[PDB]
């Protein structure tokens, strides 16, 4: 369960632009970067706890 | 650089209640010199007598003035809409809601305005080296 | 479906050449839809008896 | 209709091409931008009579202006529009006209604000008055303006370095 | 045009309840550097617990700083008369309200005045290439 | 003219109650920059949800600073007598009231005085080219 | 006088005596308030008419 | 020395109230000029009439502003942590505070802090040569 | 990646050579750091054009600096970049171009202010814009920037006394 869970969710970052080498982000663009993720995963990794995870 | 005090990235993402539109992440830039502002412990302690306090359950905020993006309906950013969004500091910290709700929207002029954001949680992620989860 | 599409408006001055677009007409091209009506309703009914 | 270098300001030989020529028939042309009305003051002078100049004064900020930071940017400029007009003496009735003498400066300035105006609606380029000056020499009479004008900045396009696809990960135990 | 910040229109169209006069749409400009401001989505939310909010109806909303028309009587730009407005951009953007009421109306010296105006709706028309209806 | 905003006369003409005693109409001049106001309009509307509004009476009221005349008893300029006025404007706008009340008078230190009127109706005359009775 | 006359008034500023040999030198100092408009114009056209398609 | 005012130095050791995770004394240093204040004895004393004054028990509190540490959570500077305190000003005073819980959190905007520290007694150590307990 | 002297600004050197030296090619290299923009103004005028020198105007304090006491510390730079180009003239149809004409300079903002938030966001340091400047001199056109610069100061790595292990807690009568 956990393991669908993660994979459907993690679908709405297909085709997302990214950078890398000046994490700047123009704006109005539409995009994002590895600390952003990083931070989104962990978001939804702290919502499950208690449903299918122990606390970490 | 945790000697500089700036703000490095805003994204939003809005959703839609009534007929579930989604609008990808969409960067942002601020029209003056404040900055955003949080509060993210959810508990709210009032005051007794001799060090006693009343602990009690309350929301955890955030305030996030945004220049409007050309391309989205202002009622959006208004109480129409359900909100997530991000900041990233130059110092590496990176702050994360979901699912916000906008509340008693003042007016806005059509391209400044202030969000008031309350949301059942605030994550925030530290630089390299915490000292705690 | 949406509004910044279904409702478009054309004036005389658009094409015609210099001076030659007569003075008042406006064209407005507008996309009808009726508001659904309940037509048609399909029962299936299931009887079972008591157990259990 | 014109092409324009920048989406919400204009540099000062556009101006002075959009504006000040063909506002001013008077000037067979002759709207000379140039780097500073503070200038060599000697061949600025031997220039064909009448002509403007168009010249900044000083870049400037009215804000917050801090580079980099995820923050608008609000620069702002001073540039002065200066005339040179000859004088006209027509002599009535045996007697000369003082060789200086009140000179109608109005029709200059309703002329201008009214160019200027209908541009800005055109457009969408809007200025800021800041006064008016007049001073004689000899044939010549100077009349300078002061302007300005505000507008935000942006930086130059980029290019994303790539695109997510798919996403292996682990669930360790 | 597109950066640039500023009002290039303001028109309105008086009507008058008891007689039911009309007057056509008539131009107007600013008497200072605010400029009007806007409140879209009708609804409101309040703060409750754990990032419930309670929504409610509430209302849409303009405020319209406008220098007098030497033509019409005062009192018809204070809470006697039935106001349709419009407001144009340099940008592009378009807001149009209607059916207008003025409310709990401020004195006035004659040549400035505000409105704070209430509706049902209010409509915005966004310049080409929105992202949603 | 047309394109001037100030004040061109002030007239009053007080009345009073306890004996019935009458001052024919005596001009006024301004103690500093401040104009007066004016609310002509004598209904009143509240905000309901929905674009609806609550209608109701109120009073005409208007406000008036102007430096006393050494000749009438300061207290006739607070509420102890009835009072009529008049100003006239630059562009030719005529603001006229009759059998107006002072109400809630403050302490005036005997030069200028404010003074707070309120009325059943005020009558406003337009320059010439009026739009509307 | 005149401002009563037609409705244009000044702004006094300062006042300042000077001499000079035979002649004295008054000097006044005033300032005048006004706004500013743009020249009249004439319109495009006028309307009247509509098509209204009207389609499917 | 005994002629300078200001502070010298800061301490805190945060202690987590659902864990019990601690955190050894940690220094902080000040985001501008405000020092911090304080109130140490525990009662509160009312008007009434002819120096009857009504005697009633209170907190002792402390108001201390500090440039946050990058390494900790900010929510442990709001509600979600129990706090202890220690200040060492130039001519040689000491004020510490133990169990202190921290009431009403302001909005912060991620690198300055205001905390309002309630606790049931603070104990303050004088120079030498006291002239009393 | 560099590495920097500090860990949130940069001296004058390290500016002239990764902001200014690597984006105009126009110099080669030539971005010379210098004690004051207004020392030794002959020797100064005579190195080869095109050039750019960065020079302290002054430091200062952007609110409370009171050394010691356990608050922040806020401190200020004042720099300039000064350009100097040369003129070009091409005799189009018989007749030159004049000495003094309107001269680019948009361009050249363009490009330093592009360089310096690509340097910001790789890194993370930020400037505040103050003005522009510009005028000319016979063949050369003296462009001229001022920037500024905030950031905390800290005091040096000090090193502990001793560590804490014992207790004798007499508890006399």
């Amino acid at each position: 369960a956990t393991g669908v869970a993660l994979a459907t969710f993690l679908q709405q970052f297909n085709g997302l632009a990214v950078f890398t080498k000046n994490t700047n982000i123009k704006t109005g663009i539409i995009g994002t970067n590895l600390r952003l993720m990083l931070g989104k995963i962990r978001k939804w990794a702290s919502d499950n706890v208690g449903v299918l995870f122990s606390e970490f | 650089c945790n000697k500089q005090n700036g703000v490095k990235n805003i994204l939003i993402t809005f959703t839609h209640c009534d007929t579930g539109e989604v609008i990808g992440p969409i960067s942002h830039e601020q029209p003056d010199d404040t900055l955003p502002t949080y509060k993210t412990c959810a508990w709210t302690n009032t005051a007794l007598t001799n060090g006693a306090v009343m602990r009690s359950a309350s929301n955890a905020t955030m305030t996030l003035p945004v220049v409007r993006d050309p391309r989205v309906p202002l009622a959006w950013y208004q109480g129409c809409a359900q909100i997530d969004a991000q900041v990233e500091k130059f110092d590496g910290t990176v702050m994360t809601l979901t699912e916000g709700a906008v509340t008693e929207p003042e007016e806005s002029d059509g391209r400044a305005v202030t969000m008031t954001i309350i949301a059942a949680e605030i994550d925030e992620l530290l630089p390299p080296g915490s000292l705690a989860a | 479906d949406n509004i910044n599409e279904d409702i478009q408006l054309v004036s005389d001055f658009d094409v015609q050449p210099k001076c030659v677009g007569q003075p008042g007409v406006f064209h407005l091209n507008m996309r009808y839809r009726p508001p659904v009506r309940g037509a048609r309703i399909n029962v299936n009914l299931v009887p079972a008896l008591f157990d259990n | 209709k014109l092409k324009l270098t920048y989406s919400n300001r204009l540099t000062l030989p556009e101006i002075a091409k959009h504006i000040v020529s063909p506002t001013f028939h008077e000037l067979e042309g002759r709207a000379i931008p140039v780097t500073g009305v503070e200038d060599d003051k000697e061949g600025q002078s031997a220039i064909t009579k009448p002509f403007a100049l168009v010249g900044l004064r000083i870049g400037d900020t009215s804000g917050p202006a801090e580079i980099g930071e995820n923050s608008r940017i609000n620069l702002r400029d001073d540039f002065i529009i200066e005339f040179n007009f000859n004088k006209d003496r027509y002599k009535k009735g045996g007697a000369e006209t003082s060789l200086f003498s009140y000179y109608d400066y109005e029709s200059i300035r309703d002329r201008l604000f009214n160019a200027m105006v209908a541009f800005a609606g055109e457009y969408g380029i809007t200025f800021e008055f800041v006064s008016l000056d007049i001073s004689t020499e000899g044939d010549t009479v100077y009349i300078e303006f002061r302007f300005r004008q505000n507008f935000d900045w942006c930086e130059a396009d980029r290019e994303s370095d790539t695109v997510i696809k798919a996403g292996s990960f682990s669930l360790n135990l």
